[PDB]
């Protein structure tokens, strides 16, 4: 596709607390996040079913970066979700993904047990995005705009 | 005309024209629809492949 | 000849069928335009000797 | 359904996924369903979702 280009989008999460940080991913001196990943928790007491659809009335097609979340204990599981598993839908007209979390203690990483899978969903012009979860959702922030053209990846360590 | 060799297959029923039917080519329109129950099929084009040879 | 995102064709892991598979394209490709740059030449020469000996006639 | 045949068949079956939990129960009663078909050489195992699509 050859670009980054990025549109921030018009999710409205309601009833989760957004924006959640980790101490292994610092930006600046505090704790941080992926900047184009939105990190969904509980908000009080509830994490509720988030339902959210997001239709493309554009001309090109969007590319949409989420994940879901890994928990390494059943404490870490419900203090951040309350329900004791998460599950995480995101389907187009053509489409659909399911995951279900798996809550498992993995080998130390920045101090962390825990894990995170990314996925991603192309939605056509004229088709709509929805995204279902009932927890352990690594939402997007919005959409990168997709092209056709002469751009390509290489590996090498040669000097410019 | 109307229909998809997967729609003639399953039985889509303005596709029921083509129950028995055989083919050395069976040829795809653009104008092509469904109109029976929304439906997907896991790995689409290798059951599309070995349908039409 | 004017390429721009192709096969990847160095791996860094072990995978198995479809690595064997972009291997094994890679190495036809270049079996086949080694064969067609060795055999050109040798026609080339063999035709260059040709007119040059033809010119002197 | 065993095949004594000398050639190979060829079977299409489905998995339906309903939309809410009233749909899923007023239809198959169980609150979550399960489709498993298999031979001696293959089991194919699917779990339907009960979503709200487009
Ligand atoms: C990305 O680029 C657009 C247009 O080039 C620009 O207006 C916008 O500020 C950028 N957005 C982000 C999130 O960087
Ligand atoms: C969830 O979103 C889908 C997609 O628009 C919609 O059909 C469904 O009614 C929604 N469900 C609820 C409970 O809001």
């Amino acid at each position: 596709s050859g670009t980054l280009e990025f549109i921030t989008e018009g999710f409205t999460w309601t009833g989760v607390t957004q924006n959640g940080g980790s101490n292994a991913c610092k930006r600046g001196p505090g704790s941080g996040f992926f900047s184009r990943l939105n990190w969904l928790t509980k908000s009080g007491s509830t994490y509720p079913v988030l339902n959210v659809t997001m239709p493309n009335n554009d001309n090109f097609d969007k590319l949409y970066i989420w994940g879901v979340h890994h928990p390494s204990t059943n404490q870490e599981q419900t203090s951040l979700y309350v329900q004791a598993s998460g599950r995480v839908t995101v389907s187009t007209r053509r489409s659909q993904q399911t995951i279900i979390p798996n809550i498992e203690s993995r080998p130390w990483v920045r101090g962390l047990s825990s894990r995170i899978s990314i996925y991603w969903t192309i939605v056509k012009p004229g088709d709509v995005l929805v995204i279902n979860s009932n927890g352990n959702l690594i939402a997007p922030r919005g959409y990168f705009k997709m092209r056709t053209g002469k751009s390509s990846i290489m590996r090498s360590d040669a000097p410019i | 005309i109307d229909c998809t060799l997967i729609d003639a297959l399953l039985g889509d029923p303005h596709c029921d024209v083509f129950q028995n039917e055989t083919w050395d080519l069976f040829v795809e329109r653009s104008k092509a629809f469904s109109n029976c129950y929304p439906y997907d099929v896991p790995d689409y084009a290798s059951l599309r492949s070995l349908v039409a040879s | 000849n004017e390429k721009f995102h192709q096969i990847e064709k160095e791996f860094s892991e072990v995978e198995g069928r479809i690595q064997d598979l972009e291997k094994y394209v890679e190495d036809t490709k270049i079996d086949l335009w080694s064969y067609n740059a060795e055999l050109l030449v040798a026609l080339e020469n063999q035709h260059t000797i040709d007119l040059t000996d033809s010119e002197m006639n």
